[PDB]
């Protein structure tokens, strides 16, 4: 029936181009983004709670909001983390595939299922669902060079002026704004409060009273009276405008009459919201901004607009401020595209190079001319209609459908060429008998090459993330392949080809040729000694094939088996820890040291140093500093030197040299949607309860277990801090009332003036900021600042707080790491250079389930997804090649060669393994999809030979002499005609070491060795099946 | 448009450099996969 469509030419000259013009259209409709929304559904319930504890910041802020989740809609896990600076990261990650739109409503219809059972402090210190994919995009960082503007004097213009603009740049879905705003920082004064015998308590009564918006109402408002002709709107007191405007806001009746001015006793400036964070960006003050892509992922058009939006206002920028890109995503992605498109019309290029080596033609050799990109932007075109972005995974599902599309039109050339090259007849003595014997084929060269990436497109985790951005796009290169074979190809192996002479297979054309065509066709006359020479005596042969098998057995389970490679992502962030108790002064100060250390060790490679003190992946407070080093392109850093590795084992091994901090330097993992670390994230468990000491001591018994095996277990570390000190003050609370003192001038004046305390807005630049009391830095830094605070007690006399509260000191743990409602303490990790995190993951399971049962052992983060991948992935090569078993049987019409066709596959699985470990490569996801790529190889050529012999049966009449001189010796120059295209489309590949890929030519090296064997073994082993399995069944 | 001009001169040495390497490969091996001549069929079935 598709035969039928042959007469019409132009029917099928264009319908292939019907697929390229909607495909025309996909370029302009698909999104662009390197790491599509591949994550499980993440939601962080940032709360705050400024200046408070972390003992009871879980347990007026953390415990209500975890006390709410009840059946979490298809959750995996709930884990919290309160920390000493009042934050509470509540991270809800989900099921994948679970909408994550219906997520972030869902989650406040979790905490919004059961609200007011929450203190309702807990909303109204202000809480933030938010569903944070943590992969930024550009992480954009916002400096002074002179130096005139402070840390917090960027923070506010970059929230005042860019993060309104950039957060309606298309494609932004998203702003996130370093660090805070401004806030007019009421810096108390506690030897001025107790000299107008006042607390902190009127300091902030008075703020909540002259500066408060005030509705007033309106001159002639509704209803009037009868005669009126007037209509006005009072202005009531406003919110107070400016630092002088708060100066003076009134304390008291002033017969000292400069009435009494809060900037008396309060020395008013504004700042920032909380200075838990300072980013030296090459030692050198910074704002910043991360930017999150949104669902439409077109980081492209975003980029190439947001650094436009930056270029706009660079003309509006104060003394010396700049902007630097920290990190990003689009020089990792601009010439990935630029290159694997080029590379893609240069496969393009290079598969009519195939066919200069075999046609030597034009007419007849301009056919995948067309008949390559119809495949092509077709893959773009149902994508575009099945919601599938350009990325890595989509690319790269583009490369490997280069070895898909030539399968269906070169191999009909040659099948073409078999009449015209071998025997000199018309091309349409060709034309429907050639196609005529692989119509049926094309029945099961479409079937049997989607039926083993049917089960990975819809099996769920990352994993099935990473797949499902693999198997469709390989499928809409299968089924647009079929669908252009059965059109296409017919009409152009019909109408515009050229007469050739019988017995030329281009001697006399171009020199080495000529000498060669003959040369390989007569080293395989050669070969025939070697076609009938195996095929005779096939009883020693067998015991050859279980050679194949042990080599696949013993080198696979000892091939690493790890999850992704480490991408050279351009950045590398280097973490600081310092003592329990150690302030940011101290972490800044070693941040001097890093900062210099890479700007004078390594200012070849590194591009910058954008550094935030007190923040950290993996922890924060003040004794914990991070910094985003970033690097140059790979044309700036060359070599294995100058990768992250070779930086970070740098890096690292210097550290050990600076004094006073773990300070560990680390790469992020290959998708930044996961992890802060690459590796694996070791999570643990309460089971019985067993407190906070052997909580602490179990792991501590772990590092006792997990640490003492340096070779694979590089860097095992925790992410719970070691419990600080905390500073107990007993208010000696009977004092603290016999004294006069009712104990909310006590509180207050102990929790706001040492705490930090909003108090109202204001306005400013026409902006609402906050207003944020506080005590002067100079008088709440010791234990003797606790003496020098002043309370009012009932007859106006006031106290100090040495006359009766009676301090002390305790432990205390800042990061209470919760799960689900039970405590916990997350610890990071990475593997061994040169080997893989499943030799060091379930090396950490030989040493995690060490402990008795009490204190359990996740693995979850980047940890879910591999243990995930380590339950359905190897479990994938069943029901995938299970239904080839079963297709089979439906193309050859036998339950026996279904015995026979399922032992091409392992031919090429030890193709792969071999070339894994002759670079030194690990068994990740890419190489399994190497292997389903290589599989998918062995099982192509086999309908070249064993359908062939299927149609010989019938209409040539063959047994096994005179079908193999026939089908192996003519019909295996068309599989040379699929090797010189495909395994040679990562030849551009081969020697590039830029954008990731390592793993990828041990793919491409893999399917050579499985075209190798393809090229000698998979060409006997049905006819060796033929005279031993055919000879049984 | 210089990558089109290394698939000129470096398309046309490791093309068939790679069909060089499987010579060493098919006709090396190809005749110590004729140095082993015996029989050792399983044929305990039958
Ligand atoms: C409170 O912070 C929570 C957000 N975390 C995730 C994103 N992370 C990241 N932030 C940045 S830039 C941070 C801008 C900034 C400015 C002022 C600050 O002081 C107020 C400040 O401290 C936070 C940060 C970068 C880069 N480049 C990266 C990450 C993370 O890794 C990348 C590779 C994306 C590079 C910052 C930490």
């Amino acid at each position: 029936m598709p035969n039928f469509f042959i007469d019409r030419p132009i029917f099928a000259w264009v319908i292939a181009i019907i697929i390229m013009l909607a495909g025309g259209l996909a370029i302009l409709k698909l999104p662009v983004a390197q790491y599509p929304t591949i994550a499980p559904p993440a939601v962080t319930i940032s709360a705050s709670y400024p200046g408070a504890d972390a003992k009871t910041v879980q347990d007026t802020v953390t415990q209500v909001i975890e006390q709410n989740m009840n059946g979490i809609d298809n959750l995996m896990y709930m884990s919290s983390n309160s920390d000493s600076t009042g934050t509470v990261q509540i991270t809800l990650t989900f099921e994948s595939g679970t909408d994550a739109d219906i997520a972030q409503v869902q989650v406040q219809n979790k905490l919004q299922l059961a609200m007011p059972l929450l203190p309702q402090e807990v909303q109204q210190q202000g809480v933030s669902v938010e569903k944070s994919s943590s992969s930024f995009l550009m992480v954009v960082g916002v400096i002074n060079t002179d130096g005139t503007m402070t840390q917090e004097d960027i923070s506010d213009y970059v929230a005042a002026n860019m993060k309104d603009a950039i957060s309606r740049t298309s494609g932004v879905g998203d702003v996130q704004l370093f660090g805070s705003q401004y806030a007019m920082r009421i810096w108390m004064n506690p030897n001025e409060l107790n000299k107008f015998q006042l607390t902190p308590v009127d300091v902030i009564t008075a703020i909540k009273a002259q500066n408060a918006q005030v509705a007033a109402g309106q001159l002639g408002g509704t209803p009037p009276v009868k005669g009126q002709q007037l209509n006005a709107s009072i202005i009531a007191q406003t919110r107070l405008t400016s630092t002088e405007e708060f100066g003076k806001i009134l304390l008291k009746v002033n017969q000292d009459g400069s009435r009494v001015l809060l900037r008396d006793v309060a020395k008013i400036e504004l700042g920032g919201e909380n200075y838990d964070i300072i980013a030296e960006f090459n030692g050198q003050p910074a704002s910043g901004l991360g930017i999150k892509l949104a669902t439409g992922a077109n980081a492209l058009d975003t980029a190439a607009a947001i650094r436009a939006e930056l270029a706009k206002m660079e003309p509006f920028f104060p003394s010396g401020l700049k902007i630097v890109y920290p990190y990003d995503t689009t020089p990792f992605v601009k010439i990935s595209i630029h290159e694997v498109v080029k590379t893609l019309v240069e496969a393009i290029i290079l598969v009519f190079l195939v066919m200069y080596l075999f046609l030597q033609n034009f007419r007849a050799t301009l056919i995948p001319t067309i008949a390559v990109p119809v495949v092509l932007l077709g893959t773009f075109a149902v994508l575009a209609a099945f919601g599938f972005s350009i990325n890595t995974l989509t690319m790269f599902g583009m490369v490997l459908a280069i070895g898909l599309l030539v399968d269906d039109a070169i191999v009909v050339v040659e099948n073409v060429e078999r009449v015209m090259a071998e025997e000199g007849l018309p091309p349409k003595e060709a034309t429907r008998k050639s196609m005529g014997q692989i119509q049926g084929a094309l029945v099961g060269i479409a079937m049997v090459l989607s039926a083993v990436f049917v089960p990975m497109a819809f099996f769920g985790g990352s994993t099935g993330a990473i797949y499902r951005q693999f198997s469709i796009t390989i499928v809409s290169a299968m089924a647009l392949s079929v669908l252009v074979a059965l059109i296409l190809t017919p009409a152009l192996c019909a109408t515009m080809l050229k007469p050739i002479a019988k017995g030329d297979h281009g001697e006399g054309k171009k020199g080495f040729f000529g000498w060669f065509n003959r040369m390989f066709e007569k080293s395989t006359h050669h070969y025939t000694d070697s076609v009938g020479g195996i095929l005779r005596s096939t009883g020693r042969y067998l015991v050859l094939y279980l050679i194949i098998v042990v080599g696949m057995a013993y080198l696979f389970v000892r091939l690493p088996s790890s999850f992704l490679p480490d991408e050279d992502q351009g950045v590398f962030m280097t973490m600081v820890q310092l003592p329990a108790g150690a302030t940011q002064e101290r972490t800044q100060k070693v941040l001097n040291e890093v900062t210099h250390y890479y700007l004078t060790k390594e200012k070849n490679n590194v591009e910058s140093v954008f550094a935030v003190n007190g923040f950290g992946f993996a922890g924060r407070g003040q004794n914990t500093g991070i910094a985003f080093v970033s690097l140059k392109d790979w044309a700036d850093r060359p070599g294995e030197e100058n990768k992250v590795e070779a930086i970070t084992m740098r890096a690292t091994r210097a550290f050990s040299q600076i004094k006073d901090a773990m300070v560990f330097a680390f790469n992020l993992p290959a998708i930044v949607e996961l992890g802060t670390a690459t590796g694996f994230d070791f999570e643990l468990i309460d089971q019985a309860g067993l407190g906070h000491e052997k909580l602490t001591q179990a792991r501590n018994q772990l590092l006792a277990e997990a640490a003492k095996h340096p070779d694979m277990l590089t860097s095992v570390r925790p992410n719970g801090l070691e419990d600080t000190p905390q500073f107990k003050i007993d208010i000696d609370q009977e004092k603290a009332q016999a004294l006069g003192v009712s104990i909310n001038d006590i509180n207050t004046t102990l929790g706001a003036a040492w705490g930090g305390s909003y108090v109202n807005d204001f306005i400013d630049r026409g902006r609402v900021k906050k207003v944020y009391v506080m005590s002067e830095a100079k008088y709440r830094m010791l234990p003797d600042d606790i003496g020098d605070w002043y309370v009012r007690a009932a007859d106006g006399q006031m106290v100090p707080f040495s006359a009766f509260s009676s301090s002390r000191w305790e432990y205390g743990s800042p990061r209470l790491e919760r799960y689900n409602g039970l405590p916990s303490m997350e610890i990071l990790g990475q593997a061994a250079p040169g080997k893989s995190t499943g030799e060091a993951m379930e090396l950490m399971e030989q040493l995690a389930s060490k402990l008795p049962t009490g204190v359990g052992y996740d693995w979850t983060g980047m940890s879910y997804q591999e243990r995930l991948s380590g339950n359905q992935a190897p479990s994938l090569y069943a029901i995938s090649l299970i239904v080839v078993f079963l297709c089979l049987a439906a193309l050859y019409e036998s339950w026996s060669i279904p015995f026979s066709v399922m032992l091409v596959v392992p031919l090429g699985v030890i193709g792969a393994l071999l070339a894994a470990t002759f670079r030194g490569l690990t068994n990740d996801v890419y190489f399994q999809v190497g292997l389903l790529t290589t599989i998918g190889l062995s099982a192509k050529n086999a309908i070249l030979i064993v359908e062939f012999a299927k149609d010989l049966m019938d209409k040539e009449g063959k047994g096994l002499i005179e079908a193999t001189l026939d089908a192996v010796r003519m019909r295996l120059r068309p599989i040379l005609m699929t090797s010189l295209a495909f395994i040679l489309g990562v030849m551009p590949l081969v020697i590039s070491t830029g954008a990731g890929s390592g793993a990828q030519n041990a793919v491409g090296t893999g399917v050579m060795g499985g075209m190798v064997t393809a090229t000698v073994l998979a060409i006997f082993f049905v006819p060796v099946f033929f005279v031993v399995v055919r000879r049984r069944f | 448009m210089l990558e089109l001009l290394k698939s000129l001169v470096f398309a046309v040495i490791m093309v068939p450099v790679v069909m060089a390497i499987i010579l060493g490969l098919i006709y090396g091996l190809g005749e110590v996969f004729n140095i082993f001549s015996g029989v050792g069929k399983k044929d305990q079935p039958g």
